[PDB]
RNA sequence: UCCGUGAAUCAUCGAAUCUUUGAACGCACAUUGCGCCCCUUGGUAUUCCAGGGGGCAUGCCUGUUUGAGCGUCAUAAAAUU
RNA sequence: GUUUGACCUCAAAUCAGGUAGGAGUACCCGCUGAACUUAAGCAUAUCAAUAAGCGGAGGAAAAGAAACCAACCGGGAUUGCCUUAGUAACGGCGAGUGAAGCGGCAAAAGCUCAAAUUUGAAAUCUGGUACCUUCGGUGCCCGAGUUGUAAUUUGGAGAGGG
RNA sequence: GUUCUUUGUAAAGUGCCUUCGAAGAGUCGAGUUGUUUGGGAAUGCAGCUCUAAGUGGGUGGUAAAUUCCAUCUAAAGCUAA
RNA sequence: GAUGGGGAAGCUCCGUUUCAAAGGCCUGAUUUUAUGCAGGCCACCAUCGAAAGGGAAUCCGGUUAAGAUUCCGGAACCUGG
RNA sequence: UUGACAUUGUGAAGAGACAUAGUUUC
């Protein structure tokens, strides 16, 4: 079907059919607030990857986040100490921007549950973002076993958790000897192995 | 405790606009004037104006804003809410064209129902007994009116047969009391249990539409009265311990569509008026309106045969022959001979004058209009 | 209001920017006139409405355990295809013999490559203006597209002359399509201001 | 008398007032129910029934 | 073609719609619960202290001990439910106790002696 | 009544009550402040007054109902007793 | 076609039904993030990827079925212990810091979607409502939905034909 | 254990032959800044630029080029002890 | 000092009439749409913040262990209906 | 503070290429 037609094609993003159609968006995209209801997925196929299926239940927020770095936002610039601290604009923020428009909506739809995200378009000042959201409340979430594992409570608010995909990129968390720092989890593999074991008869 | 602002209380409170009504019912002009007739509320006069309508002398109608707030409740306020929807929802299945669903809606949906509303305004039996006069009165004069629009002609055909199953009730116990001819129909009396109707038959003239009051009211008015007689005449025959409704013959109905048909089935008489003229059988010219005739003599104790149904098709049982003619020719010894103002001054009585005087055709005392 | 406002200027913003003429090749869509043509055959041809569906099985249902048949008593279905993918899947078979195209579909880029694969495949096809009533014809609300396979034996020569009518009009005139950057029309005061500063360049 | 009068007329019917229910708890109250929890998909519920976990022992 | 309607205001309004009333599928607290503030718990008890009975002769006042969420209304109905007795008018005050006293005039016709014998206290 | 429907600051606890508060949710709050709606009863009561009972937070989802916007509506000429 | 009616879009309701906040915070997942301290004093470093701050869960959490490890006669989700090993390594190569593979054991469990037309019949589902034996069932109805809901197949395979 | 209902030509499994065999993009990657790591000429994360391919891609602990081999399948997801 | 909004990893910050669809009033025989509302008018905005500012109206005599322009006595007045 | 890139489109005239058919280096 029309899967590839448009998958194929949506890698061809500096395209002359495309970098029209995105510049129309983006001009729509800044004119609405900055949280808004996309009442349609842009990118179906897309979103059938990361798991949309069109049924009542699944809502589509397009997001809006503004680009950059991250500014320590102390007064007047000030550091108090040994001044290694080099620019206060060169602060790099660990998670993602992605993760961030995650948390952005995560914290206004509360009854909804942070399913996936991903990228739409982008801009100087402001890179955009399209996200899936999951009620577990609806009748129709909570049959069909293909979805109701998110009905449990331990997937309260996954995004701040950071239990996504890029959740989990932004940690850090996958196999392979270039991830030994953190393959487990940061904090807890190190206060592994910073622990004094001390068995009774002592070895 | 704060001095308080002087158009709240009182006239301000007790009274509101048609206007203001209107948008806090939140309906409609119309639906408005249908349900003022339903409940109905009757607009009301403050005795002081410019207080009521802070200053303006302004020609403007009250309400009792009590019985508004009132009004508000009313299940049937909600069935006018359906039926805009199924107004709505119709033009789309024929706009984009889609019979299937179309006419499966048709069959689901529920006309409004007016049980509730009057055994709350007439409790019970008596109370309409007494005012199902002004009822009666449109009835029959719906029922007369020719095939015009904002009537719709399935309308007329109720109306032939709500105003049969009363005249059928009626002659089958024999209760005329005070009838009365004008130009403006023929006027009644019948003492029905205690309280006493009049009522009116106007002249069968198919006169013209005067189009000028509003006939979606009228309807109203009409299914009104329906649904009310419904359940006057549904415990009226069982009162007498008969069915309802009775049915009708249908080649009756295309004999006269009359008193000879609508047989009744169940499950001594008043006595001077009821049982007058028994025994005693007429067999009437073709000139004479059998309209009016057939359901007086029937409703005292006498049997008519018509030469109406003879040029549709032996008469040797009936006594009288009532002719309204000029010329009669040639007539029968056994048979007496009067014009039709003779069973008017007898009911009237219910002392029987004789037949000697009117026998066509000799003058005639006019009416003497019994009230 | 806003959504007045942006839904406006959007439309404008649509027309003032130079299209790439992989897009406009919407909207030269089909005229009137052939397009009501058009959908009295398609009307013609309507899929089944539910309650005909709930029926259709209780007629067989009267007729499988009580007559013989795996459904055969009931006869072959005649209707349009609808799916989106189902039309291409009933396209690079192909199966289709017309294949009609929505112009506004919001996420347009569900449909822009379906006129060129119709010129490779073969496949005869058309424009029209409007999905709802794509969506009429069988009862949805949108469709986007709309394609049918067979037809029965006396519906043929109609539909064999406006396949030939739609291609002339369509399909063949429009390779060189590919060209045609559309989309540089101005508003019309700036079309009254070049034109004064044009005009009375010229002449005095 | 009145709240077992209450009941019964509430008796079978969705939706009775939120006092009259359960008080379980706030977790309780959410947190998907018996048949929810029991309902399965249709291919592991064929795959359930074509091999179940036998029952076996190992001695000769 | 195309008729724009006419509009000479420059300004732009929400349109007005329809607002329903809520039509419940359940009640709210399935009971209606009973009156908090009956006779009996609004009158509590007299006060015998002997500058009341001052006021017993030169005022035809009785004074009353009443609960603290009660008002002039409420103890002027309930004072006319439990004795039948017209009441001209109603002072409170608040007692640094904690409680709300309330002197009642009664009206000329009737007495406060005669009331007194019927409750008891003297 | 002691030959028990039964002591108790007893045990146990599945039925209820739960002042004003408080995430605190009609509006406020340094105040026992100020509304609005509905139903019911009383005081002579169509208006006046009082009591009682029940309502009125925000965000979001699903749905219903009511909407609004040239967003999408626009094309044919020609001619006789 | 100055009309009719869709459709789209966005609102609106004391609308029908839900849901979110707060507490706790030993452990868990995050982010943010010092300095006294030790290096002579110190701007690398050290304390420390720590304390305080903020966000979010549960009885466990997390991780978890290789875009692995190996270089073997090859092993085989993750976790935890014992080892490896204070070693390879890093560092004013100064103070200091500092892993993982294999081995043994505990416990051991595997899986789902996307992306192939059901096309001879959307076969799917929320809700309303009525009965019902009620964590639900069945009927009827507004719906949803083809810009795609079920069945079918997730790489170890698998699909179609015979 | 007892007992009622069984469902089904209904599903599932297995052999041969033959066609095929869909597999995730502002991702991968590279440069640069910043932070962090035992990771050392870059262990990881993140900003901003640049931006892939399909007998492809990742990795094979020193900087490249050239030729190999070995090994896995990324950028979607669940899961007790 | 909320809301509309916009910032901010976040605690929260910003601003107070603003880049908002921010209500309420009239006429009806909307003259037929046949059983669906029609036509006008009006054109701003939470709340808090003075027991010395602004502000509806009470005086005298008498009386208690202790209260009084508040009780009693007499004589007024304001406000709303 | 100054520079570059990105945001950033549609065009024309004067300076480098097809070596003088219209896709573009100053």
């Amino acid at each position: 079907g029309a899967y590839k037609y448009l998958e194929e094609l949506q890698r061809k993003k500096q395209s002359d059919v495309l970098r029209f159609l995105q510049r129309v968006r983006v001009w729509e995209y800044r004119q609405k607030n900055v949280i808004h209801r996309a009442a349609r997925p842009t990118r179906p196929d897309k979103a059938r990857r990361l798991g949309y299926k069109a049924k009542q239940g699944f809502v589509i927020y397009r997001v809006r986040v503004r680009r950059g770095n991250r500014k320590r936002p102390v007064p007047k610039g000030a550091t108090y100490g040994k001044p290694t601290n080099q620019g206060v604009n060169e602060l790099k923020y660990q998670r993602s921007l992605r993760a961030t428009a995650e948390e952005r909506v995560g914290r206004r739809a509360a009854n909804l549950r942070v399913l996936n995200s991903y990228w739409v378009n982008q801009d100087s000042t402001y890179k955009y973002f399209e996200v899936i959201l999951v009620d577990p409340q609806h009748k129709a979430i909570r049959r069909d076993a293909r979805y109701n594992w998110i009905c449990d409570p331990v997937h309260k608010h996954r995004e701040a958790r950071g239990l996504t995909a890029t959740g989990k990129k932004s940690r850090g968390i996958n196999k392979g000897h270039k991830f030994n720092n953190t393959k487990a989890g940061r904090r807890k593999t190190w206060k592994r192995q910073n622990t004094l074991s001390l068995w009774r008869y002592r070895k | 405790m704060r001095i308080k602002k002087k158009n709240t209380r009182g006239n301000a409170r007790n009274f509101i606009t048609r206007s203001q009504a209107v948008r806090k019912l939140q309906v409609s002009l119309a639906d408005f004037r249908r349900l003022c007739i339903f409940k109905g509320i009757y607009p009301r006069e403050p005795r002081n104006k410019k207080k009521a309508n802070k200053g303006s002398t302004a020609p403007t109608t009250f309400y009792y804003a009590k019985d508004i707030q009132y009004l508000m409740h009313e299940p049937v306020l909600a069935k006018f809410r359906e039926h805009k929807t199924f107004a709505r929802k119709l033009t789309r299945a024929l706009g984009r064209g889609e019979v299937s669903s179309a006419k499966r809606l048709e069959e689901n949906r529920d006309s409004y129902t007016l049980d509730h509303i009057i055994k709350e305004r007439y409790p019970s039996f008596p109370d309409a007994i007494r005012d199902i006069d002004d009822a009666l009165n449109m009835l029959f004069l719906f029922s007369n009116l020719p095939s015009t629009n904002q009537v719709s002609s399935k309308i007329i055909n109720d109306a032939q047969k709500i105003c049969n199953q009363w005249l059928a009730y009626v002659a089958k116990e024999r209760l005329v009391r005070k009838v009365f001819v004008s130009i403006k129909g023929v006027y009644y009396q019948a003492n029905i249990k205690g309280e006493e109707v009049r009522w009116l038959v106007p002249f069968k003239f198919p006169e013209n539409i005067p189009s000028d009051v509003d006939f979606r009211i009228m309807l109203t008015f009409l299914e009104f009265y329906s649904t009310l007689l419904h359940f006057v005449l549904y415990k009226l025959y069982t009162d007498s311990g008969l069915i309802y409704p009775p049915k009708l013959d249908l080649k009756k109905d295309k004999i006269i569509s009359g008193l000879s048909s609508y047989i009744l089935e169940s499950r001594k008489y008043d006595s001077p008026v009821a049982s007058l003229f028994s025994a005693f059988v007429f067999y009437v010219s073709r000139e004479v309106p059998i309209d009016i005739l057939e359901f007086l003599i029937l409703s005292c104790g006498g049997n008519v045969i018509s030469e109406a149904a003879m040029d549709q098709i032996d008469m040797s049982k009936v006594t009288h022959q009532i002719v309204d003619r000029p010329v009669l020719k040639n007539k029968v010894a056994g048979r007496t001979y009067i014009q039709p103002q003779w069973i008017f001054d007898c009911i009237n009585k219910g002392e029987l004058v004789p037949a000697n005087k009117y026998l066509p055709g000799e003058a005639l005392p006019p009416h003497l209009s019994p009230w | 209001p806003e959504y007045v406002r942006v839904q406006r200027q959007k439309k404008i913003l649509s027309i003032r920017l130079k299209v790439p003429p992989t897009i406009a090749q919407f909207q030269y869509t089909l005229d009137r006139n052939t397009a009501a043509e058009t959908f009295k055959l398609f009307n013609k041809y309507r899929p089944e409405t539910a309650a005909e569906k709930k029926e259709r099985l209780t007629k067989e249902a009267a007729a499988v355990a009580e007559g013989k048949s795996k459904q055969d008593a009931s006869p072959k279905p005649y209707a349009v295809k609808y799916g989106l993918n189902h039309v291409v899947a009933l396209i690079e078979n192909k199966k289709a013999k017309l294949v009609l195209i929505a112009n506004d579909v919001d996420p347009i880029e569900l449909v822009v490559f379906l006129p060129a694969l119709c010129k490779k495949m073969g496949v005869p096809y058309a424009i029209v203006k409007g999905k709802a009533r794509l969506g009429t014809l069988v009862n949805q609300k949108t469709s986007a597209v709309a394609a049918l396979t067979e037809v029965r034996a006396e519906d043929e020569a109609a539909l064999a002359k406006l396949v030939s009518t739609i291609d002339a009009n369509f399909a063949d005139k429009y390779d060189e399509v590919k060209k045609h950057w559309g989309g540089g029309i101005l508003g019309n005061k700036a079309q009254a201001k070049m034109d004064k500063r044009a005009k009375n360049s010229d002449s005095a | 008398q009145q709240r077992e009068a209450v009941r019964q007329l509430y008796k079978g019917k969705k939706y009775q007032p939120k006092d009259l229910r359960a008080k379980k708890t706030r977790a309780l109250r959410r947190a998907l129910t018996k048949f929810e929890a029991s309902q399965v998909t249709e291919k592991q519920r064929k795959k359930q029934i074509a091999f179940p976990q036998r029952k076996y022992a190992i001695k000769a | 073609k195309k008729a724009l309607k006419v509009r000479t205001s420059a300004t732009f309004r929400l349109p007005k719609t329809l607002k329903l009333a809520r039509a419940p599928k359940y009640a709210s607290k399935a009971v209606p619960h009973y009156n908090r503030l009956d006779s009996y718990k609004v009158i509590e008890q007299p006060i015998t202290s002997e500058t009341a009975m001052k006021k017993v002769e030169d005022g035809n006042i009785l004074v009353f001990q009443v609960s603290m969420k009660a008002n002039k209304y409420q103890i002027k109905k309930a004072v006319k439910e439990l004795y039948e007795v017209d009441v001209l008018k109603v002072n409170t005050l608040v007692r640094p106790n904690g409680t709300k006293k309330a002197y009642v005039r009664l009206t000329a016709d009737y007495d406060a002696l005669d009331i007194a014998n019927r409750i008891g206290y003297i």
